[PDB]
């Protein structure tokens, strides 16, 4: 739900 | 999980000056990156500026920041992987694909 959560989904 | 391949991640590229300075602001020490790099020092600079909205963290707002000239829209959806990455190539040059 975090910023950081939604924003490392970008990156495998 | 990402929308975007691997391999397009591991796009070499050449940030243009705004992008570039955006991203020196956060600890960014080259010329050239991967996309990878480039989406780690976009996340610590959203993250630090605190632009996103606080009930709704996926929510990215810019309207009032220069990642709005750069992405040329007030605000975005940080599900919208697709998106962010055809806005972040507006700002630079593909060295190596």
């Amino acid at each position: 739900l975090t910023f950081e959560h939604w924003w490392a989904q970008l990156t495998s | 999980g990402s929308q975007i391949p691997a391999s397009e991640q591991e796009t070499l590229v050449r940030p243009k000056p705004l992008l570039l300075k955006l991203l020196k602001s956060v600890g960014a020490q080259k010329d050239t990156y991967t996309m990878k790099e480039v989406l780690f020092y976009l996340g610590q600079y959203i993250m630090t500026k605190r632009l996103y909205d606080e009930k709704q963290q996926h929510i990215v707002y810019c309207s009032n920041d220069l990642l709005g000239d750069l992405f040329g829209v007030p605000s975005f959806s940080v599900k919208e992987h697709r998106k962010i990455y055809t806005m972040i190539y507006r700002n630079l040059v593909v060295v190596n694909q």
